[PDB]
C-alpha cells in the first residue's frame, strides 16, 4: 500500500462523518405603506348678541 | 459466459466495498483480469 492510499484508507465512514446544517431565513419581501391624515375643513362662525 | 458474468456482478459488489475502506483493490484487479478473459469469451459468444 502507498502512503497516499493509506492516508485515504485512514479516513473511514465511521472515522469521519459529514453533516450539512443551514439556518432558517425568512423570505425578503417589499411592501409600500402610505399614511395621510384626516381631511380638514375650513369653518367660519360669526356670533352676535341677538343671535 | 453466463458463469463469468455472475462472478463479474459480484466483483462489482466487492468494489462498491473497497472504495469505502480506501483499501487498494489488488484483488479487484485480479478479478478484472479474470473478467477480461470472460469478456474475450463473451466476444466469441457474441460472434456465435
Amino acid at each position: 500500500h502507498d502512503e497516499e492510499a493509506i492516508k485515504q484508507t485512514l479516513r473511514n465512514k465511521f472515522n469521519y462523518n459529514t453533516r450539512e446544517c443551514q439556518t432558517i431565513n425568512p423570505s425578503i419581501r417589499e411592501r409600500g405603506v402610505s399614511t395621510e391624515p384626516p381631511p380638514s375643513d375650513t369653518i367660519c362662525g360669526n356670533i352676535t348678541q341677538w343671535e | 459466459e453466463d458463469e463469468y458474468d455472475v462472478k463479474y456482478q459480484m466483483y462489482k459488489i466487492n468494489a462498491r466495498g473497497e472504495n469505502l475502506f480506501g483499501l487498494q483493490n489488488q484483488k479487484y484487479p485480479e478479478l478484472e483480469k479474470t473478467d477480461a478473459e470472460i469478456k474475450n469469451l463473451n466476444k466469441l459468444y457474441n460472434l456465435y
